[PDB]
């Protein structure tokens, strides 16, 4: 409920402006963003089949996309990190995974690991 | 005339609808901003062929009654220097095709109306803040009729869909009542 | 009445005029031919700190290099940055 | 229609021709976007094969999407990269077409019959702009992609 | 003559130049 | 229908009126290519006759499969043969309209009747573009193309 709200209400105001998504290479600059917000929740909704996620890896992955980790990310990549991204947060960062589901949210403390494994992630997986 | 085929135009004339809308609001800032840079360029303006336009259509009769240089891609296409248009004309332009080398140009009057040394660069600079503005205009102006036709046409297209659809619906009925009756 | 403007700039709608040359307009301007001029401009807005910067880059190509005419290019613009 | 609409769920795979394509000279008329089976899975053809398959299926959509839009608007309102996906695409849906030794006698070309191995490949290169340079009319009515190339010289003169 | 007009060239390239070193500062 | 679709083999004939057209001003409303004649036959009317009647007939057909871009973006968009085209079918379509003697309640103008001979004379200079110059509005609700000349002459 923290996260999939912000999420609806972004992916509805990308819907009003994505028809002209590859027709606007001049419009301002805060249409150019909710169109790059836009469908990089919509490769975050994206899932592959037979390995359904526990609640705290959804929110973790929905939570990246919300608070704009991945606005610089090539939309095509997106797919291929979260694969990448999710296999190793499992692996590694269980701690942080309970601390989603022991608590019940994503604290202050949440948010700044996070934020670490993300960007750094990012630039590697980027190269 | 079939419901998938109504379907297929249907969602392409409500995206040509919303594009037509975006362009027509790119084009009346850039209008905006070329009518502003027209005042000073006047007051400095004051003081072969070979034909000016641009490289972008949708903009009604511009290029049409314009038309061995031509500055635009559309000069050459229909009858030479390419990426005019998309960002606004600069007296670095003027040099460019002046160094490479009557004057036919667009002048600005409204939104809705148009009519067809150092000085040789003057005068090339002249017409192409005259140009722009004058294509800004009326690419603004033809995207607003654009997408006004394509919101006319969806509302046809949209009550064809649907007496289509419920003449399917009827058709079907009568066949299976007269089966079985 | 006098008339000065640059092509985006309008100043005005006795004359001091270089002869255009690269030079100071008392009522700095670039160059052309009512006063018309390529680029003309305060006067406040000039650094001229960093001119300074682009008169001695200027006279470093100079000393390159070599062939005609690319090179007179060099020249006018350290004619420019004199002024 | 009840009889067909009935009939997909008996199948593992199943292949949909479609007259709008036939009458392009497309043969066979297979709709790739109308056109599925069970095995088409990661685990069971491996990534390589599955992530081109897909790769051509986005590809075509995307054209598929765009075509009624560019007929009216114009392919020079097109991004770089929509024209990049059209040209693309177009080569795509001619590489897919192929000269069947049954049909010589309506095509009045040579049959061909290829390796999976090289399926995959030639279409790998096309998605990844490796032919971006080759005319479309290279691709078309021809077997593995090494003909597309000859055919493409062939063209030149 | 001006030196400038012997290999070449325009008094269009001249102002360019000019105009350009006007900005650069 | 089956009633209309049915009858259409039992004629030699047929003259096919059109709401759309109706709705535009021309009358009569004939459809001039949903209209037919077993005569429409170069052996039987001429061929100076038959080939003025398909000429209009593939300038109208060619301004027809252009309706779909003409409706959304307008004629400005079209290409400069394009143009001509529909200038010129424009020009046909109304030159095809004609004051009748019956309707002269709802035109406003006395009833006109053409000889054949000025029927063929008057599009074939049309299409061969010798009214290119004159506006649409003359061609329409005259007889012969004379009137349509002194019509455009009383507007410039």
């Amino acid at each position: 409920k923290q996260v999939a709200g912000t999420m609806k209400l972004e992916l509805a105001q990308y819907r009003e402006v994505a028809a002209f998504a590859q027709f606007g290479s001049d419009l301002d600059a805060a249409t150019q963003q909710l169109l790059s917000r836009g469908v990089r929740l919509t490769e975050l909704l994206k899932q592959g089949q037979y390995s359904p996620m526990a609640i705290e890896e959804q929110v973790a992955v929905i939570y990246a996309g919300v608070r704009g980790y991945l606005d610089k990310l090539e939309p095509s990549k997106i797919t291929k990190f979260e694969n990448a991204f999710l296999s190793h947060v499992i692996s590694q960062h269980q701690a942080l995974l309970g601390k989603i589901r022991t608590d019940g949210k994503i604290s202050e403390e949440s948010d700044a690991k996070l934020k670490e494994i993300v960007t750094n992630f990012l630039a590697g997986f980027e190269a | 005339a079939t419901l998938k085929d109504i379907t297929r135009r249907l969602k392409s004339i409500k995206n040509i609808q919303k594009i037509t809308k975006s362009m027509k609001m790119v084009a009346a800032a850039k209008y905006a901003r070329a009518e502003r840079e027209l005042k000073p360029a006047r007051v400095y303006g004051v003081g072969l062929i070979i034909g000016v336009s641009s490289d972008r259509g949708l903009c009604g009769a511009i290029h049409s009654s314009v038309a061995i240089i031509g500055v635009g891609d559309k000069i050459r296409s229909i009858l030479t220097f390419k990426e005019v248009g998309r960002r606004p004309p600069t007296f670095g332009d003027a040099s460019v095709i002046a160094l490479e080398l009557s004057i036919i140009f667009n002048r600005f009057r409204s939104v809705i109306s148009y009519k067809t040394e150092y000085s040789l660069a003057n005068i090339i600079y002249y017409s192409l803040k005259e140009s722009t503005t004058s294509e800004q205009s009326a690419r603004m102006t033809a995207m607003d009729n654009a997408s006004k036709n394509a919101s006319e046409m969806i509302d046809k297209l949209t009550l064809t869909f649907n007496r289509t659809r419920q003449a399917v619906i009827t058709k079907e009925l009568i066949e299976i009542i007269s089966g079985a009756a | 009445s006098f008339t000065f403007a640059s092509p985006t700039q309008v100043f005005f709608n006795q004359v001091d005029v270089p002869t255009l040359r690269p030079g100071l307009v008392v009522v700095f301007v670039s160059s052309g031919s009512q006063l018309l001029a390529e680029e003309a401009v305060t006067l406040d807005m000039l650094d001229l700190g960093a001119a300074k910067a682009n008169l001695e880059k200027a006279q470093s190509e100079l000393l390159g290099a070599a062939d005609e005419a690319t090179r007179a290019e060099i020249q006018i613009r350290i004619e420019a940055n004199e002024a | 229609d009840p009889a067909p609409a009935t009939t997909f769920a008996h199948l593992d795979a199943t292949t949909v021709l479609s007259r709008a394509i036939a009458e392009l000279g497309i043969y066979p008329a297979v709709d790739p976007l109308d056109s599925t089976s069970r095995i088409m899975d990661p685990n069971i053809v491996g990534s390589e094969h599955y992530d081109v398959a897909r790769g051509v299926q986005k590809i075509l959509q995307d054209y598929k999407s765009l075509q009624d839009i560019i007929a009216i608007l114009g392919m020079d309102e097109l991004s770089e990269e929509d024209k990049l996906t059209v040209s693309r695409a177009r080569k795509i849906q001619r590489f897919l077409s192929q000269p069947f030794q049954v049909a010589e006698v309506f095509t009045g070309h040579l049959g061909k019959l290829v390796p999976l191995k090289e399926t995959i490949k030639g279409f790998q290169q096309i998605l990844a702009g490796e032919y971006d340079h080759l005319p479309e009319q290279a691709f078309y009515m021809v077997g593995p992609i090494e003909e597309a190339v000859a055919k493409a010289d062939k063209l030149a003169e | 003559v001006a030196y400038w007009r012997q290999a070449g060239l325009s008094y269009i390239r001249y102002s360019q130049i000019c105009a350009k070193a006007v900005r650069d500062a």
